[PDB]
């Protein structure tokens, strides 16, 4: 049926003014709300686009997942604080609605070119109440310093990805396929939203951070990790590749795991050398996951990931959390260390239940999912122009 | 449509095929004004005899069953039937007989000390089973037996009702404001008039003559050759709207003089919350249900599964004849099961049960017909109509402000325009007039020039006795016989009749196609 | 409900779903009854 | 208390897709044969 | 002939530089953050979005460019003069953020001509149109006393009907039935939407740059925030459901979505709570894509008015729905001020427009200002050095 996608997107939108409706009454903060928005709608969203015949879907899927993302995730993250009562809409929870968004596009990226927007609408409603539920866990229960996110939101999407990509996989993709090959200016339109999350990752890190020392110190660390990763994402991406060529994968993605994982360590006293070394191991990781392990994922464990967004976000995510147990064992921290661990192990199991469960329910043949033909193609759900 | 299929359900199933198909049509034909004008106009003509006979049910009942009952049943049924019945342009509603219904049973109720709502529940669970098992075994292809003689004495006597009441309304109006010499300028007002107050009933009078030319003038435009033929069509269909406008300021500046009003009720709450809730106990409220009431309650259920299957049956008949350009298909055994089985849903609700009245659902299906360069061109068949008008009843509550200004007379106006409307489709009205034309000026029709003048003239006359004898049927107390006695003519068709009519003349005089034998 | 009502053993939704299914049974037994009919 | 209401959300939403779904099927397979 | 955009130009720019020295002398490091966000959408969002033709993008986004910086020096000018009523004025923050809302009406008009207009031709028309909006926003905001802090009355709809008017008068017979440049690219949708997504980010601090700190600003953020999140999802859903094959179309995602944004404007700053703000964003979602999809075309090939962009479906009826919001709010309790005078600031919002926009067509339908010909029109090549390589 051609009418599941609008029909669901309508039932979706009305169920949300109706919690809106049920549960939401009505500065200085704004505008690191606005670079995370930045982040989360242009960063993501072209980051994507490096495939030659599916950045349309991946910037449109992108947008619409979004969108709906911070609603619901409003919806969920403020019932889960008001245990069931209503609660006021401040700037502080837009950018938790965001940070869900960004959670659900970071697992939208291991599957794309190979989901239909309806698939992608469950995928969003599943995903926010279970990273949700995990958040509160780590943040209330275990009570764990994470306010880069390194364990709950990049680990977590990256997990519930790789589980959803496990579940929905396909025989006739695992040797390649003919559309998934990038080409030369959608690489470029990929650089535009590399750019955007380098530059406006530091907010990313501190958009939720006390204010006075911890919020100067996540500033300052992120942006000397990523300024670490880039050089050393440049440097092994030309190890790894025949004759010293880089490779536009490397570049686009890699330069981007410094914020990763410092993101744990963002807000403690690790000072900038030490926020240096934790982004140089962070591209390392990042360049040599993308060169060995995504293959080996694809062909022997039959998991197939897109964007590589393991290199990015879990490889880097677990690395942030082995970073925040030991900055906390060495004292940088005053927050337990079993903690920080069982916030990690939490996370990762989390997310591989949830991203099962959700693929599970997405391998129902309803949701007008492409053929295996039709992967990595515009066409399937987009009138795409003649020329290019 | 009618036939036996032999298989369980197959009736049901048949309906389902003829229609759902084309349910994409369903929403893409109503973008047009004709549908909206359909829609405002069915809206009051649907939610005045709710609002009347919701009043009555209350009075009758001590408000175990009121307006707001009505209206929420009302807008439940609706939106149900628009979205899944095969025949949308039916309107679903109270009606007389089912308002007979609830006093006699409530009279019985209070005879034996019994509990009214708790054996309405009782009997509307009855009504499922029997549903159920009449369209299992197709029940409903009995009505391939009731010929145009019985579609057209149900159709004429419905529309004669309606026009009776309609004007009954007016002499209750003008009884209860009587004009005379004095008056007294201190009455009270609230909850209504204690007295005779002036010029209320000229006024009333004057509203409801202005509706009814204004309405008769703007049908007749339709069909005129002034203006642009876009525009003039246009107006043509909202002839309607535009004369509830007009009569509707006129009336509003008016100041002093006082015009009875719609009355809605404050808010979606029960007439009575001393008596019962929402929900009503099938065990008992007040006192524990009598195990014999259970199994007593067929007979009655029996009743009205009678009542409302011949109701809806013969309703869709008329609204469904082939001379009225219905080429989209219409579902007996659906529609049929849908109705008994949302009335016995809704009676386990405290709220009435609905079946589709003849006056409201003609009126509907004419408001969507399109009269082509005279000759019937087609009908704009579409669910958006009937589920609006079910959704607007339901919301006519939170619009009170604007239902509070709109007085009773131009809807009896409204009502008149869509009794003397509802005659055009029979072939009985169209010989009775002409039983006062001489010969040479009877059109050419099949049933004239085949038969001869003093017969067509018996046949008539024969007609007109049964539809006095249902006359009198209605008004006395045994008129919940009415649907049997109306049946009853199905024996006189197919035996008496041939006796005293050849068989020629039967086939003229009484055609489903209206053909030359 | 509203004001005060006699209590009994089964709830409404308990009393209908009894009454649901003993309807349903009764549909069913005429049916294999009919089933059976028309076939020896 | 939360959970149990972002479950009972979850159910509504689900029963609601369910529902349309399962109605939508069953006329399709009624009415193509 | 050959020197009259130069000449018109610097003619301009120097009667700029004498009014700014008759006129103009020198809360800001704090509305600063959000007039960034401003200018980061009139010089970026709305200058890729219209770059979607595919032999078209230079012209787009250079006369985007040229429109909006002479636009923030003549709006300055004629907004200060009228709020000042001819005597000087001193120059702050909020001075600079009007002067930036002139510049987006002035663009908004600009997506409804474009591809068919010379340089001249836009800055006779900015020129021009500056004029007629700052005086019916200063009739608007101070006679009328009106609640439109997102101003879907005094931009959105004013430049609509003032592009849509323009157009009418600059009505081309040859384009009545399409033209081979008018078509998009997959490269120029993909700029198109950078420019999308930069106006559905940046929204919130256009509608609530110039509202009251404290609780208004905030409910002003948070009401443009939910409402352009429903207009998504609902322009998602319509497009899906009135294009062939349920097939989205990259138009409907480009400019429908910011529908919602547009819509919410009259009531960004009142207690129309999030749940009201979801349904204006969602019913004007639906209310554009259904626009795009049948009411264009309409325009176009009946009405003789061709739009563009579609600047109608975006700006004028989300508009128009925008004004209806703020009178039903009004109505239900949700603000002060009285519904007459909403009204009043509607109709004459779209009077205005309408009125200003034939007067500037007339004057720019004059063969003077190197228009192109009907062969030419969406083609970059007519005024730009475009390379040979794509
Ligand atoms: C609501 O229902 C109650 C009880 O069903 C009504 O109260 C009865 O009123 C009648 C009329 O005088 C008398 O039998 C008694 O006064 C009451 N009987 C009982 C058993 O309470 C009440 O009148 C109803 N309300 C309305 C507005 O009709
Ligand atoms: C035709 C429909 C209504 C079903 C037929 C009704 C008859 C056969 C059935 C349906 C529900 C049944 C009742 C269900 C529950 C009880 C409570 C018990 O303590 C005594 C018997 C009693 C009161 C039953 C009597 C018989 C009953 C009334």
């Amino acid at each position: 049926m051609r009418f599941t996608f609008p029909l669901m997107a309508i039932v979706l939108e009305i169920a949300m003014i109706v919690l809106f409706g049920l549960f939401v009454e009505y500065f200085e903060l704004y505008p690191l709300f606005q670079d995370v928005h930045v982040m989360i709608f242009v960063g993501f969203g072209f980051l994507m686009t490096f495939l030659k015949k599916y950045g349309f879907s991946s910037v449109g899927i992108n947008l619409l997942v979004a969108a709906l993302g911070l609603q619901w995730g409003t919806i969920v993250q403020g019932i889960l604080q008001s245990q069931g009562q209503k609660f006021n809409i401040g700037i502080k929870n837009m950018i938790n609605a965001d940070f869900s968004a960004a959670t659900v596009l970071i697992s939208f990226g291991a599957v794309l070119g190979k989901t239909s927007p309806t698939q992608m609408l469950i995928m969003t409603i599943l995903e926010i109440v279970f990273f949700a539920h995990n958040e509160y866990l780590v943040s209330e229960i275990f009570k764990a310093s994470d306010i880069g996110a390194s364990m709950t939101i990049h680990a977590f999407g990256a997990y519930f990805g790789l589980a959803v990509a496990g579940i929905l996989y396909r025989s006739g993709l695992r040797k390649g396929h003919e559309n998934e090959e990038s080409a030369y200016y959608s690489d470029l339109f990929a650089m535009i939203g590399t750019l955007f999350l380098w530059m406006f990752w530091p907010s990313f890190n501190s958009a939720i951070a006390e204010p006075g020392d911890k919020q100067c110190r996540a500033i300052v660390n992120t942006y000397f990790s990523l300024a670490a990763c880039v050089l050393t994402a440049f440097a092994f991406s030309s190890l790894v590749e025949h004759r010293g060529k880089l490779n536009m994968v490397h570049i686009q993605n890699a330069t981007l795991a410094g914020g990763v994982a410092v993101g744990t360590c963002a807000d403690m006293a690790i000072h900038p050398f030490g926020s240096m070394i934790i982004g140089s191991i962070a591209g390392m990781v990042s360049v040599l996951g993308y060169k060995f392990l995504t293959p080996l994922f694809t062909t022997k464990l039959r998991i197939h990931d897109t964007c590589g967004v393991h290199n990015l976000h879990g490889l880097p995510g677990v690395v942030g959390g082995l970073a925040g147990i030991v900055a906390v064992a060495m004292g940088a921290s005053n927050t337990s260390m079993a903690m920080q661990a069982a916030a990690l192990g939490s996370s990762i199991g989390t997310a591989v239940v949830g991203g099962l469960m959700t693929g599970l329910i997405l391998k129902l043949p309803l949701w007008g999912q492409p053929s295996d033909q039709n992967c990595y193609d515009d066409s399937v759900y987009w009138k795409v122009p003649k020329t290019r | 449509p009618l036939q036996q299929t032999g298989q369980l359900f197959g009736g049901l199933v048949r309906d389902i095929r003829r229609r759902y198909p084309y349910y994409l049509s369903d929403i893409t034909d109503a973008f047009s004004p004709q549908v909206l004008a359909a829609v405002i106009f069915i809206y009051f003509a649907a939610l005045s005899p709710a609002i009347t006979f919701g009043g009555l049910l209350g009075e009758k009942t001590r408000n175990q069953m009121g307006v707001s009952e009505l209206l929420i049943s009302t807008a439940v049924q609706g939106i149900l039937f628009a979205l899944l019945g095969a025949q949308p342009l039916l309107v679903v509603g109270f009606s007389g007989p089912l308002l007979v219904f609830e006093e006699a049973f409530f009279s019985f109720c209070e005879t034996n000390g019994l509990e009214y709502i708790v054996g309405r529940v009782w009997i509307g669970f009855w009504l499922i089973l029997l549903v159920v098992l009449v369209v299992a075994f197709e029940g409903s292809f009995l009505v391939r037996f009731i010929s145009r003689y019985t579609q057209e004495i149900f159709s004429f006597l419905i529309s004669l009702i309606f026009i009776y009441e309609t004007f009954s309304k007016l002499i209750k109006i003008f009884q209860d404001h009587p004009l005379q010499k004095t008056y007294n300028y201190n009455v009270l007002m609230v909850p209504k008039p204690q007295g005779p107050l002036p010029n209320t009933a000229l006024l009333s009078l004057v509203l409801m003559a202005g509706t009814f030319f204004f309405a008769m003038m703007l049908r007749k435009f339709k069909n005129s050759s002034y203006f642009p033929g876009k525009l003039r069509r246009v107006i043509g269909d909202f002839g309607v709207p535009i004369s509830i406008l007009i009569m509707v300021l006129v009336d509003f500046f008016i100041q002093d003089t006082y015009t009875q009003k719609l009355s809605v009720p404050d808010g979606f709450k029960v007439s009575n919350s001393s008596a019962r809730g929402w929900v009503i106990h099938p065990l008992g409220l007040r006192s524990e249900f009598p195990i014999w009431m259970m199994f007593a309650s067929a007979l009655p259920a029996l009743l009205v599964f009678i009542l409302i299957f011949l109701e809806s049956q013969i309703t869709t008949l008329i609204v469904s004849k082939p001379e009225r350009k219905m080429v989209k298909g219409s579902g007996f055994h659906l529609d049929l099961l849908l109705v008994v089985g949302m009335g016995g849903v809704a009676a386990l609700f405290g709220m009435p049960w609905l079946s589709a009245t003849t006056v409201r659902s003609v009126t509907h299906a004419n408001a969507l017909t399109v009269m082509g360069k005279a000759q019937i061109q087609e009908v704009k068949e579409q669910r958006i109509s009937g589920l609006l008008v079910a959704v607007l009843v339901g919301l006519s509550i939170l619009m009170e402000p604007i239902l509070s200004r709109i007085p009773l007379a131009v809807l009896f106006g409204i009502f008149l325009y869509m009794g003397v409307t509802s005659l055009s489709g029979i072939q009985l009205f169209d010989r009775i007039l002409l039983l006062f034309k001489p010969p040479k000026y009877h059109p050419d029709v099949p049933y004239v020039k085949r038969v001869k003048t003093w017969r067509m003239h018996l046949f008539t006359g024969i007609q007109i006795i049964c539809l006095a004898v249902l006359w009198v049927v209605k008004s006395t107390p045994a008129s919940l016989a009415l649907p049997f006695v109306l049946i009853l003519t199905v024996p006189l068709r197919r035996v008496l009749l041939p006796l005293i009519f050849r068989n020629v003349e039967l086939q003229c005089l009484d055609a489903d196609d209206a053909k030359a034998t | 409900g509203e004001r005060v009502q006699l209590a009994h053993h089964f709830s409404e939704p308990e009393i209908t779903l009894i009454i649901f299914g003993v309807m349903a049974g009764v549909i069913g037994t005429i049916l294999l009854i009919s089933y059976g009919i028309r076939r020896l | 208390a939360p959970v149990v209401i972002i479950l009972i959300i979850l159910c509504v939403m689900a029963g609601i897709i369910g529902t349309i779904l399962l109605i939508s099927y069953s006329i399709r397979r009624l009415i193509k044969a």
